[PDB]
RNA sequence: UGAAAGUGAAUGCAGGUGGGAACGCCCUUGUGGCGUGCACCAUCGACCGACCCGGAAUGGAAGGGUUUGAGU
RNA sequence: AUUUCCUCAACCUAUUCUCAAACUUUAAAUAUGUAAGACGCCCUUGUCGCUUAAUUGGACGUGGGCCAUCGAAUGAGAGUU
RNA sequence: GAACAGAAAUCUCGAGUAGAAUAAAAGGGUAAAAGUCCCCUUGAUUUUGAUUUUCAGUGUGAAUACAAACCAUGAAAGUGUG
RNA sequence: GUCUACGGCCAUACCUAGGCGAAAACACCAGUUCCCGUCCGAUCACUGCAGUUAAGCGUCUGAGGGCCUCGUUAGUACUAUGGUUGGAGACAACAUGGGAAUCCGGGGUGCUGUAGGCU
């Protein structure tokens, strides 16, 4: 009766490579997106072979918890058909897709703005993660407790209507 | 995670592993000065639960600690205080109840009153002028974070007006402004009185009815409307200050001692252990 | 090739023990120290403050003044012919009291309690501590416990 | 060519000048101060006549 | 050739008059001691004197 | 009498070894075979180079294989060379092995029929080496510390799996499904 | 005493504490107690000069000080 | 062949050969610091501008009981100019 | 595990006794910190004596614990004379 | 006896796997108006008691990895003192004393102080 895997966050990327004018409409977009203002994905070093801007903004992201980010969830899968593939499934419960052309999710684009891509994860915990989170008398929770792949495989064939690949 | 690894592995505090304890706090908060030997340094260590607030007076030793004063918010429905035991008011409520009983223990309640009705102003209790000091006692928050408006301050406040000297600055109470560095009695005196609680009450009345029906339902199952919430606060703090001695329950602890041993283990013994393992070994088709 | 660095030569004087390191008990701040009390002096590497040099490391000596956080340890350091006073001022992280002046206090209650006790009796008292006696004389006995003789091993290879 | 700190022990003993005797109680002080000089004397069991 | 330190004869010399210790006085200088303490300790004794000086006065 | 100077990076420029290779013999050998050991030990603390390791381990090899063929041997060079004996160029020179007495030198393991060539061998093999050298019949089944007596026994109640030229061998310690699955012979005595 | 202009040494039995020569009084033989206590040392103070203070035109009288002098 | 082999290198696992003045969990012998009560131990009481919530404590004291193993052995007159 | 194409750049979840960092050599110390980030500040201030190391217990340099003021920070205990 | 708060020693307390937990407490948990802080009431905050022992937590069980303790190793290695001892030497023996480490095996898998709650 307290089993009850739930999504806990779910974290967007955008999947450009570039700073300027196209990550301020990538920030732009998110911001539209999800209805909260970004942060900036730094860089924490830089490579003269491919010359990274050292501490400056080169992608963008934002978390969003609750039932708006089940509503992004859905739409997510919305466009991916509710078709995934099982290596997408990491062995810690987390999942996630990338999907370009973001464009496919319920919003209007036009070509002068530009073209920008979508990457969703999706963090899976049950209630009673909070011992590994707060300040004080933090502990570890119980392996029988833990999110495993097998688990949250279950519960998104449960629901959704959707399937995975038959690796 | 080897063999190695583990030979190796310094183990924390007990407490520090388990998460109570800031002990980098802790050696300041108690620390004598030398010169000063056996005086003792006293602790108010406030925490608190999901359900109640645990007030205590603590003197550090060698072997130990030792409490002088208790109070525990589940001591205000004693008072009248029956409905949240866990709030900013609860917090001051039992902070006053521990200045008072610490008061009383060392035979200075009736030289230091604190003040009697909370009208939410900075006061620091102050000595007279030909006669003993104020007991002094230092706030301890454990890991609480120190942010403004604190439930922790809050009764620290209590015990402030309680009669207990802490030195404090007017910075974390409730309605303390950033920006001109100035606090607002109005809002001081709205958290000591549990205004803030009565105004949830008014918002929720006026929209979402069942969201108020789901939260306050201890309040709904008693009657109690939200102007009534000051009165309440208020007579508690003169039924406290009137009688703030501590009752003793005589409850029957060797009954308790008795069902706690009924569903307590116990473990095997040594000619138990070699029987299993044999019954094991055999068990396994190998012997 | 001879340096005279304050903490030089201090490589293993001045190292945690194993599995040692990290907090460091808080009973070193509550203990008592008077003017007068007989403290050794054990340097702690993690307070820098307040040290004391190696050569004071595994001393004993005095307390003659207390500080807030720290105390008086005197000492006496030869310097060729003679002896001179050092007066180190150390935090108590560095300071110990010995075990040795605790049994003497007991040794000295325990002395005056027979006093008392035996001049209430009217006997002897016996005070004064001597040194490990000669052996007596025994009846050591044989019955259940033959003696067994033993004879050289000869010498064979081991290996 | 005596050490000093058996030259001390066999000043406290008296034990000064050559083919020099003493009586010496035996306890453990006694024993481990002998151990130490034992090279430079010999010592044993006195009967009534010696 | 210079740099000939030793250290054979040192101790020898030492020992020949021993290594002698301080003379041990009953009372040390409080110049060693805390100021607050000091200053506080010459009005404490100063009391004391006056409280003996009386006794004795009135036996 | 030099304090030991092995190769660190105080000084790296320490020359390699001559001798390379250790081990002569199966290798890959096994539990039954080779029962027998004869080991060459020195007799006192000496200072053998590793050139003399070199020459020792040629002629030892030379002879066993000519005389008793690949499969009737198994010598190793228990010596490794780390201490550094300096020489002035015309700082390290070469790489010598530090013995005490009593530590063996070469340990060569045979059967039964081969131990009057394994005796042959390293007593021709005493001329390569400074200082004296002698020459003991081992009690113990191979390269194992367990004598003859304790090792046939061990086998007899099956308590010794072969894994190459070593073997595993069972203890009363650890979890007992990881020692029953691997042990099929091992009789679990219920005392 | 201070570079100098200058100022310039008693709260007291010319102070207190500990050891301390000699002397006197007892206990009984003691490595004994009591009373003062020369010299000398250690120490807590007091006074004079200098310095640092507060400091109620010229003067620095009283109150001081973690200090300083080859001083009383 | 984004399906595989065995030499190629690489990682890990459990035995196995041999070392460290500038490696070490441990860890001696020798050497080394301190103490072995009368300036001592227990109660009464006084001083303070220090300290404590507080005669509370610290320090210095005062007056009385324990001075008959004055509290390990051995020896030896010692110290300062 | 997530893209893209190797780029674990970057973004997550777990393991992680410190195998990182701590300006410059090495040693020692440090994990709700002594490491990283954020906010405020100039105790890197004035004065006196005491003490430690090198020592002759001279000088210099370096350092330690206090005292008298003025301050910084924190809610506070406290911590700060580089 | 069990639980909570504050601790003392700081692994006979850690790490891992599997069985149990009545009452209370604790915790998980329900929300964002107020004090407060974040991309995100995730954490930190406040206001609460509808729901759950499933996680934390406590306890028991591993011929568990470690940790603690005691014996074997072994008076062995080593070492103070001595000889006009042996040996060319390296080293070794002996005499008067002191005395390990490691391995292996046996046992164990927290104790405790103050203040308060518990069929």
């Amino acid at each position: 009766p307290m089993k009850e895997l739930r999504i806990s966050k779910l974290v967007l990327n955008i999947s450009l490579g570039e700073s300027g004018d196209r990550l301020t409409r990538a920030a732009k977009v998110l911001e539209q997106l999800s209805g909260q203002t970004p942060v900036f994905s730094k860089a924490r070093y830089t490579i003269r072979r491919f010359g990274i801007r050292r501490n400056e903004k080169i992608a963008c992201h934002v978390t969003v918890r609750g039932p708006k980010a089940e509503e992004i969830l859905e739409r997510g899968l919305k466009v991916k058909e509710y078709e995934l593939k099982k290596r997408n499934f990491s062995a810690t419960g987390n999942f996630g897709f990338g999907i370009q052309e973001h464009i496919d999710l319920g919003i209007k684009y036009d070509p002068s703005i530009g073209i920008y891509g979508m990457d969703f994860y999706v963090v899976m915990d049950r209630p009673g993660m909070r011992v590994a989170r707060r300040k004080a008398q933090r502990g570890r929770v119980g392996y029988t407790h833990k999110i495993n792949a097998e688990d949250t495989i279950n519960w998104f064939k449960q629901k959704y209507d959707a399937v995975v690949l038959g690796k | 995670k080897s063999s190695p690894y583990f030979s190796r592995y310094q183990t924390k505090y007990r407490r520090r592993r388990e998460g109570k304890t800031d002990y980098y706090a802790r050696k300041r908060l108690i620390a004598q000065a030398k010169n000063k030997y056996n005086a003792p340094k006293y602790r108010l260590v406030v925490r608190f639960s999901n359900r109640f607030v645990t007030c205590q007076i603590v003197s550090s030793r060698v072997n130990g600690d030792y409490v002088l004063a208790h109070a525990h918010s589940s001591e205000l429905p004693r008072y009248g205080i029956k409905w949240g035991l866990a709030n900013w008011t609860a917090a001051y409520a039992t902070g006053l109840l521990v200045a008072r009983r610490a008061l009383a223990k060392v035979g200075l309640a009736d030289k230091y009153e604190g003040v009697t009705e909370p009208e939410g102003e900075f006061e620091l209790t102050e000595a007279i002028e030909d006669g003993p000091r104020p007991f002094k006692v230092f706030l301890d928050v454990g890991l609480k974070r120190t942010s403004t408006g604190s439930r922790v301050f809050g009764a620290m406040k209590g015990a402030s007006d309680g009669g207990l000297f802490i030195p404090h600055s007017p910075n974390r109470f409730p309605g303390f402004d950033i920006e001109t560095e100035e606090l607002d009695d109005e809002t001081l005196r709205k958290y000591i009185y549990g205004g803030h609680v009565a105004e949830y009450m008014e918002m929720l009345i006026d929209d979402d009815e069942e969201r108020y029906q789901k939260q306050f339902s201890g309040l709904i199952a008693d009657g109690i409307e939200s102007d009534q919430l000051e009165d309440i606060y208020a007579e508690a703090y003169a039924k406290i200050r009137e009688d703030p001695s501590f009752q003793k329950s005589g409850k029957d602890a060797a009954a308790f001692k008795a069902e706690s041993l009924k569903y307590t283990q116990r473990k095997l013994t040594a000619e138990e252990r070699k029987e299993r393992f044999n019954a094991k070994v055999i068990e396994a088709g190998r012997a | 090739p001879h340096s005279y660095g304050i903490r030089a030569r201090t490589r293993y004087t001045f190292q945690r023990g194993f599995r040692e390191h990290g907090q460091i008990r808080l009973s070193t701040y509550l203990k008592t120290y008077k003017v007068g009390d007989i403290v050794d002096i054990k340097v702690n590497g993690a307070v820098q403050k307040g040290m004391p040099h190696k050569y004071y490391h595994g001393k004993t000596g005095v307390v003659y003044n207390v500080t807030q956080s720290s105390v008086g340890v005197l000492i006496y350091k030869v310097v060729g012919n003679r002896y001179m006073e050092k007066r180190v001022n150390v935090r108590i992280e560095h300071v110990k009291h010995s075990k040795c002046r605790q049994d003497f206090l007991d040794r000295v209650k325990a002395n005056e309690a027979k006093r008392k006790e035996a001049k209430a009796q009217g006997k002897t008292v016996q005070l004064r501590r001597q040194p490990a006696p000669p052996a007596t004389a025994h009846f050591v006995s044989t019955e259940n416990n033959e003696p067994v003789t033993l004879h050289p091993v000869a010498y064979d290879t081991t290996i | 060519n005596i050490p000093p700190k058996a030259r001390k022990i066999m000043q406290l003993l008296r034990l000064i000048q050559i083919n020099n005797g003493v009586f010496v109680k035996f306890n453990k002080a006694t024993k481990e101060m002998l151990q130490v000089v034992e090279p430079y004397v010999t010592y044993g069991i006195p009967n009534l006549k010696t | 050739k210079s740099k000939n330190h030793t250290n054979h004869n040192q101790n020898k010399k030492a020992h020949r008059n021993g290594i002698k210790r301080p003379q041990k006085h009953r009372y040390d200088s409080l110049k060693y001691r805390d100021a607050k303490f000091r200053r506080n300790q010459k009005f404490a004794n100063r009391g004391t004197v006056e409280a003996i000086r009386q006794a004795k006065a009135s036996a | 009498k030099n304090k030991p100077y092995p190769k660190s990076r105080y000084n790296r420029a320490v020359p390699d070894s001559k001798i390379r290779i250790f081990d002569l013999g199966r290798k890959r050998a096994g539990v039954d075979e080779f029962p027998l050991c004869i080991h060459l030990v020195s007799n006192e603390y000496e200072q053998i180079t590793s050139e003399a390791l070199e020459a020792a381990r040629i002629c030892a090899n030379k002879y066993l294989v000519k005389i008793g063929g690949k499969d009737s041997f198994h010598l190793r060079v228990r010596a490794h060379p780390f201490h550094v004996v300096r020489i002035n160029k015309m700082k390290p020179n070469g790489l010598v092995a530090r013995v005490n007495i009593g530590q063996i030198l070469m340990s060569v393991r045979t059967k039964d029929s081969s131990r009057a060539t394994a005796i042959e061998a390293l007593r021709r093999c005493q001329y390569k080496f400074p200082g004296q050298q002698r020459i003991i019949v081992s009690k113990k089944w191979g390269f194992s510390q367990y004598a003859r007596d304790e090792y046939i026994e061990k086998r007899s109640r099956g308590e010794i799996i072969p894994d190459g030229c070593y073997a595993k061998f069972l203890n009363k310690r650890g979890s007992l499904q990881e020692k029953l699955d691997l042990f099929p012979e091992a009789s679990f005595n219920l005392a």
